[PDB]
């Protein structure tokens, strides 16, 4: 009985692999698929060794042994798109290592993924990053400010946003993380009540509002 | 086979089953006539079962409406009872006029109810709208705003754009393949 | 910023003249001092206050005031 | 006019609430002890009067607290219709 | 066969199959009399069904309409439960009326309620007006606004065509074939 | 033979055969007293006709007028109540006027209810009017509207033109020859 | 059993043309007609293969397949009055292309097309398709405003219009978009209340509106 | 096997059995009917569930809602224990109407009830909100937030982003694994 | 048993296409013919193995694969109209690359599309697309703004609009849409309480000044 | 009124009408 037949009827939903470690690896696309499988192997119906994987898990557990033995090091995220052959992506400013030093990372995180037959580290421009988020959201023409800091990018939307605006930030946002991960770009959307509906003021220099007639008051 | 659960309505079961199913979980349902029907599920998906019944705390309870607060049986019911259930009725009404649009699957909404006070000596406040509407998969929600925001503002005597709350989902991915029997 | 508005100007809601004049009273560099009768008219817009002796002799033209200058203040009457 | 259509037909709604229990009291007490004269076949004038003098005051003992939220609540109601339009 | 649901009304039932059929899913109408109508369907069916059920939230509520807060027969009313039951009666005509119109397939309409407060010793506020309607495939929506408008207009004592909502959609495809068979 | 609906009334079963045959569909009409009518469809056309059924609303509900609200059989009348009788008599009677002219086969007519308010204290509003009507092939309808405006103007003590709103139609083609037989 | 006696007793309502795929395509004027023609081959009366069409489908269907390879093609509509020899409205201004290429074109829709034999091009006019907008909107006597643009024309019809002039309008316009489509020329109907809704004002570039006596507001030239 | 608990509703034995299972405490629920749920484990794990049973103050206790405490058994009920149903009716519902969003478990609510003054002759309070809710895993939980802020600010009749509090959570790990049977 | 005998009466209403993979890929127009036919293949009614495809799918998982591998490429989409031979649109100015880039790229694609023969590559104008754009707004007279960013248009349309203006430009954009995708063009549709509908005037001495755009606006008045 | 200046008067008191001349 091989596990293929006991996963369902859509053969394509789900991809089988075999470790070096001589266990299955059953690779998930979404939660729902992730414990659709693990009901299976928790239940028993299999008898051999298997384990359930998917790329946010691996992202996460990869970052976790990166903390420990490379505590320095600037990157992105890793891709398993063709789970054989996983792209990681890192720094090429906030990283200076020599080609054997890039060799033997990549020997040591084959030791980490049995499943995977090499690793591909690919190095990207945050120029580029940075760009493509500023660009993205003059795109959606929402108001933002942007910070600048040694080694990250912050972007602050805020204001008595739309409901249309709420919902072409969510999109776009989600979209971008996907690709880039979060390490080097941040975004923060932050509503606030507005003061100018009913009252008249001043703005540029000197800008005031005034509550009532007779009561001014003086922003920062 | 081990009992999860006695005694429910037709709208309980459905929602259980629909749920252990999601799930992976082969579920059976039994009809006891004046006694409800019964949920029955394997003793290898039993602590499953268990920790999903507890998770989503199920079986659902019933849908709540504000005019079943103020059934009238009296000579004079307050200016507060009558016009709590004059807008409890206006919201449903416009919940099942919503649901005929073009694709939409289902709705909800609500309404500020002034009547937390009866208005008595003190002048009336303007109104506020709140939606949730799910959509079909492959339908231009931005795009789509703008037909509910239109239609919702010419309900009521006085509302602005700016005071209608409007919020958006997909479905779901469908669930059609059945759940694989224990071995 | 409170003020999220990009430009410069003075934006009316329903003021009286007085304390719309008042606002106008620093680009005059004079204390205005506005009659009851024409502090009961009202306004509602957005305006530019870049040359102020144009823009009073205007207005006072479209809103039927009359207006004087000793030297030391301005003078605003129906 | 809805505010006068309104306190007007409250105050008679009032008066026949706030009145009706005493007189159903006195008049389950009155049958009852009417009943009793008839099963025993004894007759007196005083019995019915001097039972029902006693069921009134307990129902006013126990409910006049309830009279005074009431009328209280009444009151200030009408104040505010008289003087809401300032 | 699998029970999905029982005691159903007529007009249940009836939209319970054609949400299932369109799924491609072969249902069963069986009728109990006293007892209503019972639906059955193949077990490699059964999960698409539950699935569908708990999507759309079948089996459907009856519709709503104000007069049902209000009855006639109450011993009294005051008078905003008998303005109520006429405008609860004036949207009711209307419908009827726009579902004669030509290639109109059907219709839903709106009024604001000003009734919800007296206006007494104020100024009442104008009506607004909302309508939804559904056409046959082939019409020209954006020349027949202008009718439906013209038409609600003089309906009332004020109105602005600023304060009339107007949505239309057409027709989805039809649904001929008949679902297939499981094997 | 599948049964679609049972216990209709006479005017409910022929407006559901007429639409029907319009659309090829062969239906057969039962008679079981007082239990009423029954249609019944073949299994090829069982599909079809409960998409049709579910497209129109079919059975049509029975049709709505303002007095059935404030019934005179009762046993005191408010005058909000009579003003609002009167008026919806009214209407009727221009309806069935209107079906005597010249070539017209059906209308609706609907009048402003300044009812609504008494208007006690206050100047009555004007009067709008609203009419619908359907003609046979062949008409010149820009020509018919001005008879049906110099008719209605005169109805009311004080109608303006530009108050009359008026909408004309023709006849559909006529369905004269029978659906085919399943094969 | 022929096909054409499934269709019904009067038979001159649809037409059956053979196509070199093998396959009967029953042509149709409306959709009544549609209908009544795929509820026969749907219930499975006949059991070879058969299609429905109708001329509205057809030209959404072909303006589909244009959008993807001419997407630059500049034309008005297809007539199938003769449905075995259609015909294809092509702007003489708007286009610049050889006799080969025309010919190409036709060779690609003849074999989009595999009931018809061939199809004619010709070309047409834009000022005669333009002019006869205007003189219709002037012939029925309709208020217009007419906009100019490189690629197309727009009339707006907006105001308070009467009853009559609506019913005169909504036929014209329908009469119009049989002939010629609506790639070109475009007609607006928009029922406006009064501009401002009751208020004195002053137009021209320092316009104003008046609130009310003792109010004015500046919202723009006017 | 040692009796832990007697007498439990169907509803407190589910939560029993969860929580046993999470510790690894295999456990058995048996119904005497009119006489409820009965629950035993061994011997060896009987010190354990005690130790467990207290810590988590088992049984259950039933939910409480405001409405409990008012109920409508008075020929004149009070003006606030009329207010005190509304709110408690309002906030039931819109605890519903959020558990509809995308991906939410369970929600709570809660209202500032400002009830306990009449507002009779002052000047009535702002509103406040509290919310609570649990995500499935892999939520992004910043940019929900604001989701839940934006629709709650327009349900009600004057209310600050300053002045709505929510707190999230995620999903604890799945209890998949059977607990293993004393040896 | 074929597998098109499974599928219905309606034989062309969906394409069966066999692949390298040895698996048969079931081409469908619309989402609800996509379940009408997922069911058949998951009610488990055909044994050997089959998939279900459509163009809105096929896009999707394409743009997330150029994601990772080609993650600087400026293209607008790619047609499905003849599935075995699609077309896919590049920009002509925003990407350089050679021909030898460009066959690679080709078989690639190739590699991710087993049902499919062969793609061809095709460039397309930037000023052409933003073109027509504008001219499909003009024409039909809706208010709009145009803003332009290095690698972007914005047309911003907002205010109080009217019931047939929401209806003619919903209609525009969904059919705009279908053709150019959304990369590079974005369309906004709001809705304010302000009647200017985004125009926006500042008075002063000279009289009225245009206001540059901006977040803020002056609500109605009236 | 596409050219020009003018005044569209509603029922306008005599004085603000002359007002709204005074311009010119
Ligand atoms: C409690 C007995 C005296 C109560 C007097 C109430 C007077 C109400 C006057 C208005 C009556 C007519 N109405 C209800 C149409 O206004
Ligand atoms: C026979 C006495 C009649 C008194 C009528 C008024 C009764 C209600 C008000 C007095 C209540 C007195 N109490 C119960 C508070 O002591
Ligand atoms: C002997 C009969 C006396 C009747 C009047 C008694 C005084 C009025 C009642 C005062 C108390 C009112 N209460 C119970 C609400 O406090």
């Amino acid at each position: 009985a091989e596990l293929d037949s006991l996963l369902g009827q859509e053969k394509e939903r789900f991809q089988v692999l075999p470790g070096r470690d001589k266990m299955l690896y059953v690779a998930a696309q979404n939660e729902r698929d992730t414990l659709w499988a693990r009901q299976v192997l928790a239940r028993g119906d299999y008898d051999k060794n298997a384990r359930v994987i998917n790329e946010n898990e691996e992202n996460k557990r990869i970052s976790i042994w990166l903390d420990t033995y490379y505590p320095q090091l600037a990157y992105y995220r890793i891709h398993f798109d063709e789970p054989r052959k996983p792209v990681f992506w890192l720094s090429r400013q906030r990283n200076t290592m020599s080609k054997k030093e890039l060799e033997v990372l990549s020997q040591k995180l084959r030791a980490l993924m049995p499943y995977a037959d090499s690793v591909n580290i690919t190095l990207m421009d945050d120029v580029t990053a940075a760009g493509q988020a500023e660009a993205g959201l003059k795109q959606q023409a929402l108001p933002y400010s942007r910070r600048n800091h040694k080694g990250g990018v912050t972007f602050v939307i805020q204001g008595a946003l739309d409901d249309v605006e709420i919902l072409r930030a969510r999109q776009f946002v989600d979209s971008y993380y996907r690709t880039w991960g979060g390490r080097y770009v941040q975004f923060a959307i932050e509503l606030k009540d507005d003061w100018l509906k009913g009252r008249s003021f001043q703005y540029g220099a000197e800008g005031y509002i005034k509550m009532s007639p007779g009561h001014w008051y003086f922003p920062s | 086979d081990k009992d999860l659960l006695k005694g429910l309505d037709q709208e309980q079961a459905n929602e259980v089953i629909a749920v252990l199913q999601m799930h992976n979980i082969e579920a059976n349902k039994i009809d006891s006539g004046k006694l409800g029907y019964s949920i029955t599920v394997a003793e290898p998906d039993f602590t499953a079962a268990v920790y999903w019944i507890k998770t989503y705390q199920l079986p659902p309870r019933p849908r709540v409406e504000i005019a079943q607060m103020f059934p009238a049986d009296s000579l004079v019911s307050s200016p507060r009872a009558e016009k709590a259930r004059l807008y409890s009725a206006i919201e449903q009404r416009l919940e099942q006029s919503l649901q005929t649009m073009e694709g939409v699957l289902s709705a909800r909404v609500h309404i500020s109810y002034d009547i937390d006070a009866g208005e008595n000596g003190r002048p009336p406040k303007p109104v506020h709208l709140s939606a949730l509407a799910v959509y079909e998969r492959g339908s231009p929600l931005a795009h789509q705003i703008s037909d509910i925001k239109r239609f919702l503002k010419n309900s009521f005597a006085d509302v602005d754009y700016d005071n209608i709350s409007v919020v958006l989902s997909e479905r779901s991915d469908a669930q059609l393949q059945a759940p694989g029997t224990p071995v | 910023e409170k003020i999220p508005v990009t430009g410069s100007g003075f934006v009316a809601k329903d003021d009286s003249l007085r304390t719309f004049f008042d606002a106008m009273a620093l680009q005059l560099k004079e204390p205005v001092i506005v009659s009851k009768m024409a502090a009961r008219k009202k306004i509602t817009g957005n305006f530019e206050f870049h040359d102020p002796n144009a823009l009073l002799e205007k207005l006072s033209l479209q809103l039927g005031l009359i207006w004087y200058f000793d030297g030391q203040a301005i003078y605003i009457y129906d | 006019m809805d505010d006068l259509v309104f306190a007007g037909n409250k105050a008679l709604y009032l008066v026949l609430i706030l009145s009706g229990w005493p007189t159903i009291v006195a008049t389950i007490i009155g049958l009852l002890v009417g009943l009793f004269q008839t099963v025993t076949q004894l007759q007196e004038q005083t019995l019915p009067f001097g039972i029902k003098l006693l069921g009134v005051c307990l129902c006013l003992f126990l409910l006049s607290g309830w009279y005074g939220e009431v009328l209280l609540s009444y009151g200030r109601q009408v104040i505010f219709l008289a003087l809401a339009k300032g």
